[PDB]
């Protein structure tokens, strides 16, 4: 349950939280071994995992159409921004090792800063798909959102943008 | 019906999550029960009524980039303050399996005015952006209540960066 | 005797399946 | 160990001296500690929680007053103690500051209405 | 209830002509004034034919409930909801001797209703910065009372409480509630704000100075209220 | 007897070997998930014919995967049946329910 | 036994939490002295007397400086 | 003694020696009630 979740929060859905592309991380199974209202909680939490599953698929395919070394620079920084979310999945299991009384609310509380970083990058990846932008103008729509309005997304898109500029420093060494 | 069920149900309506034998009736009404404890319950359940208003609005404005830097910072601050409310609630959840301290009436009392303040704060700043909003929060720190004057001052310090 | 004996350094290996007292 | 010899361990813990090097202190505490073997007020775990929370409110650290509630939980998760009240009344008395009144603050039940 | 909505606007007109370089002065939403649950105050057997020491338990439970506000199953909070007052109606299926003792205990619940109304009404900006500080330190004295009644509740649940014991327990807080109720009456009566309710408290500081139980209260409230001024 | 017990204890010999083993690990859902979900399924009337599976413990699966990573060929689980390593389906643990 | 030593492991865990609570509030105590203080509170005695004897003994060890 | 207390605490033209005298007869009503409490616990005896 606290291993099934910690893999449903990872990229392996299982019998509880089934994965579909028309609706991700579905729950409809009645649980007389839990409380009735807990499902409501769980629904909210599902949105955190879904994006993380979504984010991986994008990194998989993009590593004419949508191609280039630019497409190997956005995905590369998107790994680094998810890195404190991978570490934060190990931390939960380490806490579960000792305590038997830990509940869902602590997991919700702990991963609070990731409900603001993840959705505002989801719009960026959908914009990069819907528009056929594949050259240097990928950096533009990052640069508009890097100004930011919420503190998580101000630093993580910065992480990605620096890598883009560093790959440009190879082309603009060979040229100059 | 049993009292132990009601304790856990009222423990969910702090989160803004309906109970089982206590349920939300309308948005214009607070949670009314599906006897003396039933009378006690309404004052405890007001916190979720406030919670819904704050959470819905910051949920919308987090997905809004037409709201600008000033104010998306404010919504970030509101989310950040609601996290602290979750920190207290999570312990109270986990201490299941003595937990009724006047059915936690004294426990909820320090958050109740803190939630009232933010529900007022968002509506005073409704329709404003930039320095127009900054004045609407700066009027709020000429106040004479020490708990509130301490509260508003750091949020404004965030907004004014 | 007892609390002086209690100050011993026990295991640091933990199981996953065992939740209630995994020595 | 018997309750009388146990105090002699304390005087060698606090002081660096032996029990022979100073015994006048150990003579002073047998006079003071021996009058009772019980608390002078009836206990409740709620009050002593709200007096340690009161202390951290007075030091403006609201997060640590709730870190304690988590440390109170793991203590309860095992639950090998029922003298939880006493050792915390001890540590609260000995608190230090790493930098009014009490006639209106709620005090414990006096046992001046209880059979003693 | 109805009369406060007038007062706020008239004092705002005074402040409106007085201040023309400050804009959009703070006013709380309408619901803040409408809601009846922001204050503390708002099954039944034929207990008379029951033995006496069971009536004792039923009544100690209901009275402890009334202290923090909620009504019992044999006492009802009468609908008044104007001035600084509240009366209560106990049911005559109680033994009359215990009913007399219950009557004697109920003034501190009237001295809870008047007390909790003040904090809600004198929080708005048109009653002044000093009234905010005055209501904000009256709130502390509510918190400590809520603390003490909980120890009483835990002792009663174990079947170790009686009417005489409750009576003895609540006698120290009786004086505290009395001071707060009379002070609130006086502060509303003069409609005091600014320095006038630093004169009234200056009077009260000399007024009670013997017991030093009320002296501490008035001194603390003076120290708290004078801080914005 | 006293040698075979020493075997059975210190080395595993219970999931590649026909012996139905148990390990009550302080049950109660957080690591009991498979049994809980199965009880729920029986109460909901599947209708019955329950699956008999091997009940392998946890560390053993980890060791098996690491062996597969080494390059060892023809294993007890992940045996090839078409030239593609195909995982065994008669597995059950006290959690995850094998899905 | 084995389960008895498991109980003796669990009580050492609780005692480590009792050390943690002591240091987050800044006391002069250490674990060796706390090992005495715990047995004293096990036997039952007024803890204000024990705080008073500790606050005299700490001012009798400043005469070694 | 209670009838005297009932009138002097409702006399607010009684000076500040009257509100020190009357507090020295509040303590002795409280003490009386305390004795009642202790005997009441031992009564729930002849």
């Amino acid at each position: 349950m606290i291993h099934e979740l910690l893999l449903a929060l990872s990229g392996y859905p299982g019998s509880i939280f089934t994965w579909n592309k028309r609706s991700g991380l579905q729950v409809s199974q009645d649980f007389p071994f839990l409380h009735p209202s807990e499902t409501s909680v769980l629904n909210r939490l599902c949105r955190l995992g879904t994006d993380y599953i979504r984010f991986t698929e994008f990194i998989e395919q993009y590593t004419g159409g949508l191609h280039g070394i630019y497409l190997r620079a956005f995905c590369t920084g998107l790994d680094s921004v998810l890195q404190p979310y991978r570490q934060a999945l190990l931390d939960l299991e380490q806490e579960f090792l000792g305590d038997p009384h830990l509940s869902i609310s602590h997991v919700n509380y702990f991963l609070d800063q990731f409900q603001l970083l993840f959705p505002s990058v989801m719009v960026v990846v959908e914009q990069i798909k819907s528009q056929k932008i594949h050259g240097c103008q990928i950096l533009e729509t990052v640069y508009k959102h890097s100004c930011g309005g919420l503190p998580p997304v101000r630093s993580a898109l910065e992480k990605i943008l620096a890598v883009c500029h560093g790959v440009m420093y190879k082309q603009l060494s060979a040229w100059m | 019906i049993t009292e132990a069920a009601l304790v856990r149900d009222i423990l969910y309506v702090f989160q803004g999550i309906d109970g089982k034998n206590i349920k939300m009736n309308n948005t214009e009404n607070c949670y009314k029960v599906e006897r003396s404890l039933r009378d006690t319950a309404v004052r405890l359940s007001e916190l979720g009524w406030l919670h819904n208003k704050i959470r819905r609005y910051t949920d919308q404005r987090s997905l809004d980039r037409s709201f600008g830097l000033v104010g998306q910072s404010f919504c970030a601050a509101l989310h950040q303050e609601l996290r602290e409310y979750y920190r207290l609630l999570s312990v109270l959840h986990s201490q299941l399996q003595s937990l009724t301290l006047r059915r936690l009436l004294v426990w909820t009392y320090d958050p109740k005015i803190r939630l009232k303040t933010l529900a007022a704060l968002v509506d005073h700043c409704q329709g404003r952006k930039g320095g127009e909003l900054a004045s609407a929060v700066h009027a709020y720190t000429k106040t004479g209540d020490p708990y509130m004057r301490s509260l508003v001052q750091h949020i404004l310090s965030l907004v004014s960066h | 005797l007892w609390e002086a004996a209690l100050t011993y350094e026990a295991s640091k290996r933990r199981c996953w399946e065992r939740v209630g007292c995994p020595p | 160990k018997s309750p009388n010899v146990l105090l002699q361990n304390l005087c060698c813990r606090i002081l660096g001296r032996s029990e022979a090097d100073v015994a006048q202190q150990f003579q002073y505490a047998v006079r003071v500690i021996g009058s009772n073997f019980a608390p002078t007020v009836e206990r409740d775990e709620f009050l002593v929680a709200e007096k340690i929370k009161k202390e951290l409110i007075r030091q403006r650290r609201e997060a640590d007053a709730a870190l304690f509630s988590e440390l109170h939980r793991k203590l309860h998760s095992q639950g090998v103690l029922k003298n939880k009240w006493s050792i915390l009344y001890l540590l609260l008395s000995l608190s230090e500051d790493p930098r009014s009144y009490a006639t209106l603050f709620a005090q414990a039940l006096p046992r001046d209405a209880h059979s003693t | 209830l109805q009369q406060s909505l007038e007062l706020k606007r008239k004092m705002l007109r005074d402040k409106q002509n007085k201040k023309n370089s400050g804009q959009h002065l703070p006013i709380f939403p309408a619901w803040v004034y409408e809601r009846p649950a922001l204050i503390g105050d708002f099954t039944a057997l034929p207990i008379g034919t029951l033995p006496l020491a069971s009536q004792e338990s039923a009544v100690v439970e209901d009275l402890l409930y009334v202290l923090v506000g909620v009504d019992g199953r044999y006492v009802s909070a009468q609908p008044l909801a104007g001035r600084q007052s509240r009366t209560f109606l106990v049911d005559p299926n109680l033994d009359l001797s215990i009913r007399e003792l219950v009557h004697r205990i109920l003034p501190v619940a009237a001295s809870y209703s008047a007390v909790t109304r003040f904090i809600e009404e004198k929080s708005s900006f048109e009653y002044g910065q000093v009234n905010h500080a005055l209501a904000a330190a009256m709130r502390t004295l509510v918190k400590e009372h809520l603390i003490l009644v909980s120890q009483l509740e835990q002792l009663h649940r174990q079947g170790l409480l009686s009417l005489q014991k409750l009576w003895f327990y609540i006698q120290p807080a009786m004086r505290t509630m009395d001071i707060l109720a009379s002070l609130a009456t006086s502060v509303d009566k003069g409609e005091c704000l600014g320095g006038s309710t630093l004169s009234l408290l200056h009077d009260r500081s000399f007024s009670y100075t013997g017991d030093s139980q009320a002296q501490e209260l008035c001194l603390y409230l003076t120290k708290a209220a004078s801080a914005p001024y | 007897p006293d040698d075979r017990s020493w075997l059975e204890h210190h080395v595993v010999h219970q999931y590649w070997t026909a012996r139905p083993s148990q390990f009550p690990h302080s049950l109660h859902l957080h690591s009991n998930l498979a049994a809980v979900w199965d009880q729920h399924l029986y109460s909901s009337d599947p209708l019955y014919v329950p699956d008999d599976r091997v009940l392998v413990t946890e560390t053993q699966v980890i060791r098996e995967t690491l062996w597969l990573l080494s390059g060892v060929k023809k294993l007890f689980i992940f045996q090839l049946i078409d030239g593609k390593v195909t995982v065994r389906n008669n597995i059950i643990v006290t959690h995850l329910t094998h899905s | 036994a084995a389960a008895a030593a498991a109980n003796l492991n669990a009580v050492r865990e609780t005692m480590d939490v009792l050390l943690e609570i002591s240091r987050i509030l800044n006391t002069g105590l250490d674990m060796e002295t706390l090992s005495i203080c715990v047995r004293l509170c096990e036997q039952g005695i007024n803890p204000e007397a024990l705080s008073s004897v500790i606050k005299e003994l700490r001012k009798a060890t400043e005469a070694l400086k």
